[PDB]
């Protein structure tokens, strides 16, 4: 049932932008976004102080992705285990309690990535949470669906739109609610050449062109969150990268980085079966 | 700035 939304796909409706997307099929200067127009998008949240850590994603009743750096990043003292940490779900304001609405989970395990660099250019940011119990799913919650070799290889393409969505910082202000922008993936060796920062094959970058007019990108508080595209095909979404990291917000001549969840797919698989 | 949330799940 994955990538089909019950308040858009499932009554026939599109959503205000999407048609952006898939005619390119041939957070900073985002929007807000509408009720129900992301269900999977997943709050990371602390307890002691209660703020915002990052965005994450459900890709099942009982499983979140988001980016490892997230829990753990030894350049910052952060290593958040089990018991320090809440996940918020159906969420679509950053700091009210939507009562009825948003349900709040505790986590059994965290599962980092056993090869996850942080010691040089977060390769494989990626990481698992299994929560105590399934959350059950309604028009505000809804899970995502993770790519095939098929979908990816026709999917990720340079020029073709994808949608990054999150309650992160508005500018390198936080928002009330939830923000969404479409961005364009950006050629390899554009991305490459934007950097000093050795980018892996396990990573693809997003942006406009400082010439292309339009502008927009994700920012502190968004990491985590899911780079979603719409299929032409089964018109479902997919989750095709993990908002990564990247240098400032929005700056031009400079783009967003995302972990390239294809490639690590067999990873996630080996976990999820494994445990359940 | 965040609403506080029910005190059963923080235990
Ligand atoms: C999703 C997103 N989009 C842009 N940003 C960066 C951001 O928000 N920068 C500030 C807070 C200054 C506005 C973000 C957040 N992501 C992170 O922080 C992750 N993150 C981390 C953990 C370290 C260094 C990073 N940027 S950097 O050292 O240049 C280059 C870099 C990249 C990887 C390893 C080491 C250094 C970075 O972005």
């Amino acid at each position: 049932d994955c990538g089909l939304r019950p308040l858009f796909e499932k009554k026939s409706l599109e959503d205000k932008t999407e048609r952006e997307l898939l005619e390119s099929y041939i957070i900073v200067e985002g929007s807000d976004a509408e009720i129900g127009m992301s269900p999977w998008q997943v709050m990371l949240f602390r307890k002691s102080p209660q703020e915002l850590l990052c965005g994450a994603s459900l890709i099942s009743d009982r499983w979140v992705l988001t980016a490892a750096h997230c829990l753990l990043y030894p350049p910052w003292d952060k290593n958040f285990t089990e018991n320090d940490l809440l996940v918020r779900i159906g969420k679509h304001s950053r700091t009210r309690y939507e009562r009825n609405i948003e349900k709040i989970s505790m986590l059994e395990k965290i599962y980092i990535h056993p090869r996850y660099n942080w010691r040089e250019n977060l390769d494989r940011d990626i990481a698992l949470m299994k929560l105590k119990k399934p959350v059950a799913f309604s028009d505000y919650i809804h899970p995502v669906c993770l790519p095939d070799r098929e979908t990816a290889a026709s999917l990720l393409q340079a020029g073709y739109k994808g949608r990054v969505t999150g309650w992160g910082n508005l500018k390198e202000g936080q928002p009330s609610v939830l923000q969404v922008v479409n961005l364009p993936i950006v050629e390899r060796p554009v991305c490459k050449d934007s950097t000093r920062i050795r980018i892996t094959d396990n990573m693809f970058c997003a942006g406009y062109k400082p010439d292309e007019g339009k502008r927009g990108d994700a920012c502190e508080g968004d990491s985590g969150g899911p780079f979603v595209m719409k299929s032409p095909f089964n018109n479902r979404w997919y989750q095709m990268g993990i908002v990564s990291w990247g240098e400032g917000c929005d700056r031009d001549g400079k783009y967003g980085f995302y972990t390239h969840v294809f490639r690590l797919k067999k990873w996630i698989q080996k976990v999820i079966d494994q445990f359940g | 700035d965040f609403e506080e949330i029910p005190e059963e799940y923080l235990q």
